[PDB]
């Protein structure tokens, strides 16, 4: 039935990245004195349905000086990406519990700057080659902060194995010992992340960037008997910093490229550093080094 | 005339022009372009759509404000057609199905239809009628095509003495679904022409020239009764274009004779897709079937219409087929097509 786990798995994620959206529109409704959507369906609720079999009926038009190969593997695998990572994640018991999860996470996440790239090379436009240049050189800027911070955190957890996470936290979440971390690690998280795709590929990554925090950061009990107890703290501590992630959204101009390099380069990069090297010695200094096995 | 149809102005949109036509299935690749001339000049259209509306759309940005009046008919329904043309100068008919349908059969979209509105636009008191027959139909080919527009031809003509009728060889245009047709081998593997085309000359003409001809038969009185040949000034055998339109496209040429009866099968397979066939057995040796060169029926130089080359107005369709690898491209190019010239 192993199969059947993954349907379980990959369809309500589909489902979930379909169905947040009209959390995102309402949300951001509310905050600016509106609505959202309220007249289709109850609340919103059929809103979701009311677009994607829209999107399906409507013609994907491909530009004539578009390599069609590139332009239909791209999409192939920015859906296959968005809907990897949330194999490893130790939601209850993770589907794959990966030693190496960690790692996995990275490798594989980071390799959604393909897909970008691609689409702006295979669209082959004067709009679509810079797009495709900025968002790569700033995405490709943000691992280096992404994989220190992730790094540097993982010291005082034992080792790169996802589930061991859970143990470290246990007692306290383990915002309260890199809460400078934190906040470096969540607004790096904001930045990283055919077309009717590239709403669910995003979409899945900013999702599951805060289901990553989530068990980072702030963990939960995982009783050995019931499993629901981490169930619901996992999904409502992921749910309340996506709200957080769709707080930032309409609350801040958004960033021009000079200053998104100028911010990591020369106010990112070497505070992570510190800390790196703060949370290299300081499991040495309190002699707290964690065991692997 | 009667008083509100005196021609006025000097031709512009919101200029009367007198003509009042009812152009039948003007949504599709030749009502496009009347339509658009008559509409050029201040000619009332009365058209009935019969699709959705959104497919007729398109035809509202070439007429002045009330000039182009949708009505709504079946094909099926005399009523319909008695409403439409009850007071019309002049009818004009291009209804015409080049696939074969299941409502539809051939000979319902071209002999039934077409004297269908003959008799009873008499009835209401027309004064003319531009009903068109393909110039290559004949009653003993063994494409129901040719067979069918050849019996309907002379229905209308003898239900209507004055319908004059004209014979188009090849409108080839913007989607004349030749030079994109001869553009869709790319998909569909080796080109399939039969014992490689070497047996069958084609005499195409640009469609606007027959539209020309179709308002310059209009204004002009000897049309009643007559028939008229539309065709280009230059023929091609079949195995010319093909090589000629992949290398205009500049696409990679690739030939293949594959066997008559082979594609004779593969054609009501193209047909077996519910919506839309790509190739009709109606089509297969349509294509192969040559043109004549009938002589006695006058033709567009007589209507007072020069004939363009398929050479110079071709780059406009051709663009769309030919991707970047040379899209910034011009004329020249490709090699002056060789003509046969009669
Ligand atoms: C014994 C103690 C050991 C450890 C001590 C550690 C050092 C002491 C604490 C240091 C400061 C706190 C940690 C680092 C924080 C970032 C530092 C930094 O560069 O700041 C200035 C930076 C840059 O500011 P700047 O660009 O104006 O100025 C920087 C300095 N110059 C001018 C020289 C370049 O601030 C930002 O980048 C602004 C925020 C950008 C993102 C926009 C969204 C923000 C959303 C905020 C709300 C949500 C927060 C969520 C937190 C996580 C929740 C899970
Ligand atoms: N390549 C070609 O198209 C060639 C065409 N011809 C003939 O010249 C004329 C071309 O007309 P054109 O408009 O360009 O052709 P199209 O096939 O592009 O469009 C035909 C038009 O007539 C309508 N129509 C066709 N059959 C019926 C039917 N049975 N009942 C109701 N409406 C119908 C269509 O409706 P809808 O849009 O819904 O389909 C459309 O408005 C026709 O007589 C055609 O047979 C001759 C040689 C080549």
């Amino acid at each position: 039935m192993f199969m059947i786990n993954i349907l379980s798995l990959i369809i309500p994620i589909l489902l979930a990245v379909a169905f947040l959206t009209l959390v995102e529109r309402k949300v951001l409704g509310y905050m600016q004195l509106r609505k959202g959507p309220n007249v289709v369906g109850p609340y919103g609720l059929l809103q979701p349905i009311a677009d994607a079999l829209k999107l399906v009926t409507k013609e994907p038009l491909r530009p004539g000086t578009s390599s069609i190969s590139m332009f239909i593997i791209a999409p192939i695998l920015g859906l296959s990406l968005a809907l990897t990572m949330w194999v490893p994640l130790p939601m209850p018991y993770p589907l794959i519990n990966m030693n190496l999860g960690v790692l996995f996470m990275l490798a594989m996440s980071s390799l959604a700057v393909y897909s970008i790239l691609w689409s702006g090379w295979a669209s082959n436009s004067k709009y679509a080659l810079i797009g495709a240049l900025r968002a790569v050189a700033q995405t490709i800027s943000y691992e280096v902060t992404l994989a220190i911070i992730l790094l540097s955190v993982l010291l005082m957890n034992g080792s790169y194995t996802l589930s061991t996470l859970i143990t470290t936290q246990e007692h306290i979440w383990m915002i309260f010992t890199s809460w400078p971390l934190a906040m470096m690690w969540f607004i790096s998280t904001l930045a990283e992340t055919p077309f009717a795709m590239f709403f669910m590929a995003e979409y899945a990554n900013i999702i599951m960037m805060n289901a990553f925090t989530a068990i980072l950061f702030l963990g939960a009990s995982h009783d050995p008997h019931t499993p629901e107890l981490y169930t619901i703290n996992f999904v409502l501590k992921t749910l309340a910093l996506t709200i957080t992630f769709l707080w930032i959204r309409a609350s801040y101009p958004r960033f021009r490229y000079d200053q998104l390099m100028h911010l990591l380069w020369k106010s990112f990069l070497p505070l992570t550093l510190a800390l790196c090297m703060w949370h290299i010695s300081l499991p040495i200094m309190t002699a707290s080094i964690p065991p692997q096995s | 005339l009667h008083h509100a149809l005196i021609p006025h102005g000097k031709g512009g949109r919101s200029s009367v022009s007198g003509i009042v036509a009812t152009v039948f299935g003007a949504t599709g690749f030749l009502g496009r372009y009347v339509v658009n001339h008559l509409g050029r000049m201040g000619s009332q259209v009365i058209v009935p759509y019969r699709c959705e509306p959104y497919d007729t759309m398109h035809l509202r940005p070439m007429g002045d404000l009330g000039q182009i009046i949708f009505m709504e008919w079946n094909g099926k329904d005399k009523d319909s057609i008695r409403k439409v043309v009850e007071h019309s100068n002049v009818v004009i008919n291009l209804v015409g199905r080049e696939w074969e349908t299941k409502n539809f059969d051939f000979e319902d979209v071209f002999v039934k239809i077409p004297h269908a509105i003959a008799q009873v636009s008499k009835e209401a008191g027309v004064e003319k009628l531009i009903h068109i027959s393909h110039l290559n139909a004949d009653i003993k080919s063994p494409s129901r095509y040719l067979r069918s527009k050849a019996v309907g031809e002379k229905e209308v003509r003898a239900a209507f003495p004055e319908a004059t009728i004209i014979k188009p060889s090849d409108i080839f245009g913007r989607e004349d679904r030749f030079l994109n047709y001869f553009a869709s081998m790319r998909w569909f593997g080796g080109v399939p022409l039969i014992s490689l085309g070497k047996e069958t000359v084609k005499q195409p003409v640009y469609i606007v020239d027959v539209s020309k001809g179709i308002i310059n038969a209009i204004k002009d009185p000897d049309a009643k009764g007559k028939t008229f040949a539309f065709v280009g000034p230059n023929r091609y055998l079949l195995f010319d274009l093909v090589q000629y339109i992949f290398a205009v496209a500049y696409r990679p040429f690739l030939p293949y004779p594959l066997p008559h009866f082979a594609y004779r099968w593969v054609g009501r397979l193209f047909e077996v897709s519910p919506f839309e066939p790509w190739t009709t057995r109606d089509k297969v040796e349509r294509v192969h079937m040559s043109d004549m060169t009938l002589p006695h029926l006058p033709g567009l130089e007589d209507l007072g219409i020069q004939a363009t080359p398929l050479e110079l107005k071709a780059i406009e369709v051709l663009r769309r087929h030919r991707t970047y690898r040379w899209l910034t491209s011009e004329m020249e190019d490709v090699k002056p097509a060789k003509t046969v010239n009669i």
